[PDB]
RNA sequence: UUUAAUGUUUGAUGUUCUAACGUUGACCCGUAAUCCGGGUUGCGGACAGUGUCUGGUGGGUAGUUUGACUGGGGCGGUCUCCUCCUAAAGAGUAACGGAGGAGCACGAAGGUUGGCUAAUCCUGGUCGGACAUCAGGAGGUUAGUGCAAUGGCAUAAGCCAGCUUGACUGCGAGCGUGACGGCGCGAGCAGGUGCGAAAGCAGGUCAUAGUGAUCCGGUGGUUCUGAAUGGAAGGGCCAUCG
RNA sequence: UUCCUUGUCGGGUAAGUUCCGACCUGCACGAAUGGCGUAAUGAUGGCCAGGCUGUCUCCACCCGAGACUCAGUGAAAUUGAACUCGCUGUGAAGAUGCAGUGUACCCGCGGCAAGACGGAAAGACCCCGUGAACCUUUACUAUAGCUUGACACUGAACAUU
RNA sequence: UUAUUAAAAACACAGCACUGUGCAAACACGAAAGUGGACGUAUACGGUGUGACGCCUGCCCGGUGCCGGAAGGUUAAUUG
RNA sequence: GAGGACCGAACCGACUAAUGUUGAAAAAUUAGCGGAUGACUUGUGGCUGGGGGUGAAAGGCCAAUCAAACCGGGAGAUAG
RNA sequence: CUUUUGUAUAAUGGGUCAGCGACUUAUAUUCUGUAGCAAGGUUAACCGAAUAGGGGAGCCGAAGGGAAACCGAGUCUUAA
């Protein structure tokens, strides 16, 4: 049978050009009043997913 | 009553010692109050943290009538 | 634990509006301050309201 | 993605997004493609035809990739400043 | 102006009625049968009872949950964050090691310009006293800092006044610190603003605690999307809430 | 039923943590999850006395059935391999096997059980597993049952309003 | 009475009390039909506790349960 | 001539001790022991079925089997 | 032998021999090697005296950025 995608994984990373994966920050849903605006403007670009961690999602998007 | 409470360390403490070469915006020293004193081409952050405003050498100097310790950088 | 959170509304058209705390006991004034609306990118008076 | 019992990465960082069903029937041929077409004239049906683009295509665009040199008469596709240069440098046609 | 009573819709009940329905009353027949069915009759009677829906009750029954650390386990204590020591003069470094704190506060206790400099004690002095306010000398920060500790602080970061909203929006060279999620510092650039004659300073507060991922959902906005098409719903994006 | 506790006093014994009687200071009795009595009953619990005795001081002898020898038949658990001594030390910390040293000709048979951490049963205790079962309840979520009302099966007349 | 380590002070018991039950009884087994209760009818039947007999059985209805009450408050489907 | 009366065989039971414990025996033997006209015992046949039965109640018993029998199946359950 | 910080260990397992007895298969996916072709590569079902040939439906690649419309060797961010 086919590699079924974890769909949850699916939602939250873009396969980029050089095959890295984007995706959007944490700390950005709920409570902001408290939060700076200086750390929370830089939350609202895509970052891309660190060295470290890429062995997880290439294992969770097999058809990304 | 009952001891057992630490806090994370903060890392603080010199991270350019004297006669490094530095790009601008290079965090110099980490520290709680000014134990180190900003000189030339050198900022102190809202933490009083030391920051070279220009590249260069960073240097260490005793000054001043009361003998503080002054970071500055050499622009090189 | 007693400052409630609220919002300052732009007088312009625009429905931009900040966030802040307020001890609503103490100063039961309303809040009006002048910030820069990044809507009209002007600075115009912002009036309190509930969040 | 099980990480021991730590909320795993793709579970703590946030969705974002929606799926667009007009990419999905949307496509980019690229120039070296012109001459693979029959005819010369370019449109949605040739390009299907020649098994450029897929069955279910309504949008296509032409792309600045590759490179064209025969005099193409492209008609009813989005043709990127690019590509018009190039397709009009080659004696080729643009309309609408 | 108002009041009564005959006529009507819907309810609100009840006292009658019989024809549904009940009959584990009697009698007759199927039938040489205490089942059952039919018939006659009596007694009930729109009740009871059953179906669907619904509130309550429900260890009668069922599926399960009931944390970890730990000088064995239990009991007690602890679980996140901040400060100091242990920590061996970079960073980091354990124990149910030694000591303390936090789960906020503030539209001024923020910004800027101008000014200012303590504690304690001595001497003299109405009430006035060991201790109030006044004056002088000594003293030199032994004081102060919204709160623990540490590091800072006279150019004051301490104290006072004026004017104010930079507790700005978009960004961000370059670093610091984390396995990661993240967290932190940041000159400079654009827009607009405050204070100052000006150089300048201001992207909160002397610094380090004052906090909670994701999902789901709410509210406002939105030259995004809109399952034939035009809309809309819903979704996205931005701001924000639980 | 009393922790302190062998409570204290009395009785019994030369001597009684038990027993019987009382005291009340009931850690923590108590009135139908009964209180206090109670003749009879009991393969019931505790204690005392007479009788009786190898229960014992302290064992002796005897009669039988085995054990032992001969003939016939003929198992079992267990078993890494063995050329399978003592001691002191050492050492996965209690040695037939290591070190040092002592002793010891080779092999049976009858006996005895100190050791081979002897045999037997993948410890019942204890802990652990995001194991199981069954049981409990004002744990959670359900649910049979019980119960409430609405609608349906279900109609007429008339008051009362 | 624990067949096969427990025979007992445990269980039962006659007696006592409370409580339910008006007969198509309560109750129990049954998706239901039905059957038991009982070819019985409150001097009967079920449940619960106590446990011959003797003398007796005190105080508490705040908690929990049960029974009664119906004024008021709150409250489902339904209605719109 | 009454009695869940008395003593005591059959019969039913199982209190004590010894033996046996790779037994003669997967619960017995030997010597004593309890009941022995009764809530007695026994034969034959029948009925009650597994979250069920039955239980003078020990979680006892339900084919040497019981805090949920046995057999087949889900099934190569799952086993950090 | 196993398991362990550590076993002559008096920790586990094995009386012995002989036979049997444990990293497989399918389908996806990624990487490496190797072969073919190469800005192209390759067909699936199916047709077919069928391992040929046909079949290019498709799939992957040659373009990315953005949530998206959209733009496109750029694009997004922002009034810039
Ligand atoms: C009559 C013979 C049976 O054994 C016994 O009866 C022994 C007396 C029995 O022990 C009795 C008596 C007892 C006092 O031990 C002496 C008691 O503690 C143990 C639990 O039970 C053994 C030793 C008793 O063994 C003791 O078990 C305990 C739990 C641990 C002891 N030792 C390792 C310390 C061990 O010696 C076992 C468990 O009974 C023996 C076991 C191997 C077999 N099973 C038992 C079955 O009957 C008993 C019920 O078991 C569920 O039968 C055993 C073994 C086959 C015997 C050998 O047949």
């Amino acid at each position: 049978p086919k590699i079924k995608t974890v769909r949850g994984a699916a939602k939250r990373f873009k396969k980029t050009g050089k095959g890295g994966f984007k995706h959007k920050h944490a700390n950005l849903r709920h409570i902001l009043t408290k939060k700076a605006t200086k750390r929370k403007r830089h939350l609202r670009p895509k970052a891309m997913v660190s060295k470290g961690d890429l062995g997880l999602v290439i294992a969770c998007l097999p058809y990304a | 009553t009952r001891n057992g409470r630490d806090s994370e360390a903060k890392r603080l403490g010199v991270k350019r010692f004297g006669g490094e070469s530095v790009l601008a915006g290079s965090i110099i020293v980490r520290q709680r109050g000014t134990k180190f004193h900003a000189g030339a081409n050198v900022g102190c952050g809202r933490d009083h943290t030391l920051f070279a405003k220009a590249d260069g050498k960073v240097k260490f100097e005793v000054k001043g009538p009361k003998n503080r310790k002054f970071i500055s950088i050499e622009a090189e | 634990g007693i400052r409630e959170k609220i919002k300052l509304v732009s007088s312009a058209g625009t429905g931009h509006f900040y966030t802040t705390t307020k001890n609503k006991r103490t100063k039961p004034e309303k809040l009006e301050l002048k910030k820069f609306d990044p809507v009209v990118r002007q600075h115009v008076i912002y009036k309190e309201a509930k969040i | 993605g099980f990480e021991g019992g730590q909320m795993p990465l793709y579970r703590r960082l946030p969705k974002f997004g929606f799926t667009s069903r007009k990419a999905a029937i949307t496509a980019e041929i690229r120039l070296s493609d012109l001459a693979k077409v029959e005819g010369g004239v370019v449109d949605l049906n040739t390009l299907k035809a020649a098994n450029i683009i897929g069955i279910q295509i309504e949008f296509a665009k032409v792309i600045l990739a590759g490179e064209v040199t025969t005099p193409v008469t492209v008609r009813g596709l989005r043709v990127t400043k690019g590509a018009r240069a190039a397709i009009e440098a080659a004696g080729g046609k643009i309309e609408e």
